[PDB]
């Protein structure tokens, strides 16, 4: 099975998955001086049920369609029609080791890209929302857990608001280069940050539970208290 | 009461009925929540499908659903097929229920997807976004080729494969559903239609409408009526002519037209799938193999060629 790592999965939705693919692995490759081979593995858009081998390669971020057949009962995955797998995992580590044979040359996947963009397909997650805007939703859901994460003018900067005990109270996140930081804490990414306290407290016991946004409104929302 | 199955068994009251879905003569699913369909998550609720009998069922009815849910169970799960995720068989109605298909079924889909027309717009002028390209038509084909082939190699056939039967997800994602007509043939390689019956027509082959022999083959038929289904944005298969014409048009060899606005390829795939004998009809895997490379051919998506 696979545990993300470079398995991203859906991207967007399902909407554009390709392109913002693209984008995540350039300014990504291009800042943190990335080498070639760079990559991750996600959900084809254009073979609907296959993958995608997404990589970076002299600038460019190039696509390989990742086979799969279910008939011999078992999975199979494969790049090439002379060299199978029985798991993505088996097949990615694979072609780490043992290059990648094509028409130009060869290239062995070197390192794992982490999702940098996951947040911005998430339903908690907001581009433009000021904290005000942002505690009107919440005056709106008379419940503790739900929450929501507003990205601020501030570059490289997000808050998380929720409703603790009854009441608004907001906190604050900082983007560090490549990594996301909870004051002392530090994570992977954002998506990575809210998964984490989506099981572990993150204020008095209080836990991200119930995501926020105009249908989930439509789902507890009323009119505002205060 | 009937044999309960531990493994897909529900507590009946774990299950809040909604509005319907769709129904048919003798059948009805309706929208619901399930609680704790996971049982290491007790408390999350499912919107899910629940298909069940209608009031006037009969006997026989009751019967073809408890087939309907065994054939599920027996087919396994598929990228492309609606999943079975449980049911309710004790003290009360059988209730079967199915992963829920937010968009509905195909037919419905492609109509809702249909231009205005010139000189003409649409009010209160929805979803432009949504309107399907000639990529996502043959992604649609390719699909339900997948979730076939898948099918065939368990050694079972459909029999009732129409575009009122495929259902599309949230993310657009084909799912072939309704196989309460659906048989295994394991080691005989074919059904023989003993009793008598309602039938869907216009989507049989000529050996399963006369001589009721049905195979992988009589399903590729209705593949080939499927596509023309398709390719018409849900139009309705040889439209304006009388069932009891029909036994005579297909008896000397007729096929339908070539559906305006689709390539010549895709009519000739319509047409091998038709073909008269029904050993040079092209297979499933045939079908998914083409339908792939048209895939890769239309959606002009360039991916890395290894060989
Ligand atoms: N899981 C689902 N999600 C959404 N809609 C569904 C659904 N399952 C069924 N429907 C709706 O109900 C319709 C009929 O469902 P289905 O084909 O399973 O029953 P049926 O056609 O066998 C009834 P009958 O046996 O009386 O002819 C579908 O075409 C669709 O409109
Ligand atoms: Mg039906």
């Amino acid at each position: 099975h696979s545990s993300e790592k470079w398995f991203h999965g859906k991207l967007g939705a399902g909407r554009d998955g390709r392109h913002i693919a693209e984008r995540l692995l350039t300014e990504y490759c291009i800042e943190t001086g990335a080498p070639d081979g760079s990559f991750l593995v996600r959900e084809s858009e254009t073979f609907v049920g296959d993958y995608t081998l997404s990589f970076w390669r002299n600038g460019k971020v190039q696509h390989c369609r990742i086979h799969s057949r279910q008939d011999a009962g078992t999975p199979k995955f494969f790049l090439t029609d002379n060299l199978v797998f029985d798991s993505l995992y088996d097949l990615i580590t694979h072609y780490q080791q043992v290059p990648l044979r094509c028409n130009e040359f060869e290239m062995r996947l070197s390192e794992p890209v982490p999702q940098t963009n996951a947040h911005e397909s998430k339903e908690w997650y907001h581009a433009s929302l000021t904290r005000a805007q942002a505690e009107h939703m919440l005056m709106r859901v008379p419940r503790d857990g739900a929450f929501l994460v507003r990205k601020r003018n501030e570059p490289n900067s997000y808050a998380i608001s929720f409703r603790a005990e009854g009441k608004i109270k907001h906190c604050r996140v900082q983007q560090e280069g490549q990594t996301v930081m909870l004051g002392n804490s530090e994570f992977d990414s954002l998506v990575d940050l809210i998964s984490y306290y989506e099981k572990h407290p993150l204020y008095r016991k209080m836990k991200l539970r119930y995501p926020i946004n105009e249908e989930a409104l439509e789902k507890i929302g009323t009119a505002e208290p205060d | 009461e009937l044999p309960e199955d531990p493994r897909w068994e529900l507590p009946r009251d774990r299950l809040v009925l909604g509005k319907p879905l769709g129904e048919g003569a003798f059948g009805q699913v309706v929208l619901a929540e399930a609680i704790g369909l996971d049982k290491d998550k007790p408390n999350r609720v499912t919107k899910v499908a629940v298909k069940m009998l209608k009031s006037d069922a009969t006997e026989k009815d009751l019967s073809d659903l408890i087939s309907e849910m065994e054939m599920m169970k027996m087919i396994g799960k598929h990228k492309n097929i609606i999943n079975l995720l449980g049911a309710c068989t004790q003290d009360g109605p059988l209730y079967v229920i199915v992963e829920y298909a937010s968009k509905g079924n195909l037919r419905e889909y492609l109509q809702a997807r249909r231009p205005p027309g010139l000189e003409f717009s649409f009010n209160p002028s929805h979803n432009p976004e949504e309107q399907l390209s000639s990529k996502d038509l043959v992604s649609c084909a390719y699909q339900v080729a997948r979730g076939m082939e898948y099918l065939a190699s368990k050694k079972c056939i459909h029999r009732d494969l129409a575009a009122r039967n495929v259902l599309v997800t949230e993310d657009n994602v084909m799912k072939i559903a309704d196989f309460g007509l659906a048989r295994d043939i394991h080691h005989i390689d074919y059904y023989k239609k003993t009793t008598n019956g309602r039938l869907p027509v216009k989507w049989m082959a000529p050996e399963a409408l006369f001589d009721r022999i049905y195979t992988h083959q009589s399903d590729v038929w209705s593949f080939g009526v499927l596509l023309w289904e398709i390719f018409t944005l849900g139009g309705s298969p040889y439209p304006g002519v009388p069932v009891e014409e029909l036994f005579k048009l297909l008896k000397e060899g007729h096929r339908m037209d070539k559906p305006s606005n689709c390539t010549n390829e895709l009519y000739m795939m319509m047409r091998d799938c038709w073909h008269a004998v029904p050993s040079q009809r092209p297979t499933f895997k045939q079908l998914v193999e083409d339908l792939d490379r048209i895939v890769a051919l239309t959606s002009n998506q360039e991916y890395l060629d290894l060989s």
